[PDB]
């Protein structure tokens, strides 16, 4: 019953991955003013079995590891990650209800980036440990800020609980109470994932992804796997945080479907703005958040310390 | 014969090359007013929901110290 449970988890978020990718392929296409996919299967439906069982089959390409721990660690570890990332996302019932809960989801996505350092590590090749340590740069320094904000926009929650936060939403989405802090969140979950502006890139450029793209084949469509997996989960993380339905129980699946069309749209959001805008340069990434996002969280922060005592509405922890 | 070179009667109509990048009023300050104004109530509301779910919560401690004999 409860391996059931997992099963019907962890299968679904794979085959949202695979169907995921076909659809970036074709909102990416028309955005872009050109069809999608037509050729494999009717409409594109077969796409992904063909990147699927195709780019797991292409042979395992390249070089002597020089570390046999590490390079079959870090996929192990980014999967694993990213599938149990799944599990305190409220839905109607989160199936494991915990009462910390959201930092949680904070903590192992803060353990999320072993696999770059250890990945971007056992190249052997010193310039993919460089791009590696880089990308690790800029993740983390997403995870400061990106902690604070949780750490704000919950404030007016009460409790870490997850679940509570839809007892929030019944009158009114959160995006109204902090529509600032809510945007600044957004852009820092387009921050870890790196996509557009914020990714790096072929041509020339730090090739991070030059090597860590190219390197390990299947175990590339697993890095690949992880990514537009936790892709999907921070938008979902985003559709319960700032937004979310009214839970009408005896009927959950209403609230299930309200949820997963506004999630949905939210990725569709991702895969266009990545086809939108250009690129920042490394620097003016990286200073970019320290110049201006961390000091006005700072003060939005403060602002929301102050202000539920002011109002003299603040949370009722269960 | 005549001849059957192509320009016809003269001018093709006109033409406009001149660049054109127009038409956004919404945006004084005013964006900041309406912005900050959806503050101002999110704000409202959502001080009324957190002082009911107080008193939902004292109503709960109720139930349990009546329970705890
Ligand atoms: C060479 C490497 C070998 C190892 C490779 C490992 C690969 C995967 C590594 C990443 C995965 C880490 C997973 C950590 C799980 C942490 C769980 C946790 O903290 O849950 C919080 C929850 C709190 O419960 P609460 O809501 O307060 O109460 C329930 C109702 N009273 O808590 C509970 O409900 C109680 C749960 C207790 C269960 C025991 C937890 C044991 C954890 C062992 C971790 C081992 C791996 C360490 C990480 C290695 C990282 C490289």
């Amino acid at each position: 019953m409860f391996m059931i449970n997992v099963l019907t988890l962890i299968i679904p978020i794979l085959l949202a991955v695979a169907f995921l990718t076909l659809v970036e392929r074709k909102v990416l296409g028309y955005m872009q003013f050109r069809k999608g996919p037509n050729v494999v299967g009717p409409y594109g439906l077969l796409q992904p079995i063909a990147d699927a069982i195709k780019l797991f089959i292409k042979e395992p390409l390249r070089p002597a590891t020089s570390s046999i721990s590490m390079f079959i660690l870090a996929p192990i570890l980014a999967l694993t990650l990213a599938l149990t990332m799944w599990i305190p996302l409220p839905m109607p019932y989160p199936l494991i209800n915990m009462n910390l809960g959201v930092l949680f989801m904070l903590a192992m996505s803060s353990l999320a980036v072993y696999s770059i350092l250890w990945s971007g590590w056992a190249s052997n090749s010193k310039y993919a440990l460089i791009g590696a340590l880089r990308a690790v740069a800029q993740t983390i320094s997403y995870e400061v800020t990106l902690a604070i904000i949780l750490l704000s926009v919950l404030l007016m929650n009460g409790s870490f609980t997850l679940s509570t936060l839809i007892i929030t939403q019944e009158q009114v989405w959160l995006i109204f109470p902090a529509w600032p802090l809510a945007m600044m969140w957004f852009i820092s979950t387009l921050a870890e994932t790196n996509r557009a502006p914020f990714d790096l890139t072929e041509g020339e450029s730090e090739l991070v992804s030059g090597f860590n793209v190219e390197y390990a084949a299947g175990p590339f469509a697993l890095f690949f796997m992880a990514e537009y997996a936790n892709i999907i989960m921070m938008n979902i993380f985003t559709t319960t945080l700032f937004l979310g339905a009214f839970h009408n129980p005896y009927m959950p699946e209403l609230y299930t479907i309200n949820f997963t069309i506004k999630s949905l749209l939210l990725s569709i959001t991702f895969l266009w703005i990545r086809a939108s805008y250009p690129r920042f340069r490394y620097d003016q990434l990286m200073h970019l958040l320290w110049k201006n996002f961390l000091p006005l969280t700072l003060a939005l922060c403060m602002w929301h310390v102050s202000l539920p005592i002011l109002l003299s509405s603040i949370p009722p922890q269960t | 014969k005549v001849k059957q070179d192509m320009p016809p009667v003269g001018g093709y109509g006109p033409i406009d090359y001149k660049r054109n990048l127009p038409r956004r009023g919404l945006s004084g300050y005013s964006m900041f007013a309406v912005g900050i104004g959806a503050l101002l109530f999110g704000y409202w509301s959502m001080m009324r929901w957190n002082r009911e779910r107080r008193r939902l919560q004292i109503e709960d401690f109720e139930a349990r110290i009546a329970l705890m004999p």
